[PDB]
């Protein structure tokens, strides 16, 4: 069929923790491949995220 | 914490923006590691001269300016003059232990 048919939407925003590892004395963002993952911390981090 | 394996000096001759440069071994000396790009002499500018490896803190004459230019957190010896002449050291004094720079002697 096509006369039927979904629209395969845009997807979104996705929270994570496990990122977060610890820096043998604090955080430690440890992102795997293109993760801007949004982080902030008490003050305001790289919350267009980093795959730094 | 995170060894700051300073590189030695800021090399300058006439007055030039040089950077003294403060590697460190373990990751980069910043602000984390609050490299702070500190130009101290003994008594003298004793202190950060950067701010955390990022701007010009308390000892600065915007020679030892804080600026991480790499895993080196190069105090930034911008017009470095016959005063600017200091071990800016960008003294980690990071979250876990100091860790501090060895000496980026500005000269």
């Amino acid at each position: 069929d096509q006369g039927h048919y979904v629209e395969m939407h845009q997807p979104g925003l996705v929270a994570d923790h496990s990122l977060l590892s610890i820096h043998s004395a604090k955080v430690k963002i440890t992102v795997p491949s293109g993760a801007q993952v949004k982080y902030y911390c008490k003050c305001p981090d790289v919350r267009k995220g980093i795959t730094s | 914490e995170i060894v700051m394996t300073q590189s030695p000096a800021t090399l300058s001759v006439s007055p030039g923006e040089r950077a003294t440069l403060s590697c460190r071994a373990s990751q980069s000396v910043a602000t984390n590691v609050a490299w702070y790009q500190q130009k101290p002499g003994q008594a003298p500018r004793l202190l950060i001269y950067g701010a955390s490896t990022r701007a010009t803190g308390i000892p600065a004459r915007f020679s030892g300016s804080g600026s991480g230019t790499e895993f080196t957190l190069t105090i930034s010896s911008l017009q470095s003059e016959d005063f600017a002449v200091y071990y800016c050291q960008q003294c980690n004094d990071w979250l876990t232990f100091g860790q501090g720079t060895k000496v980026e002697i500005k000269r």
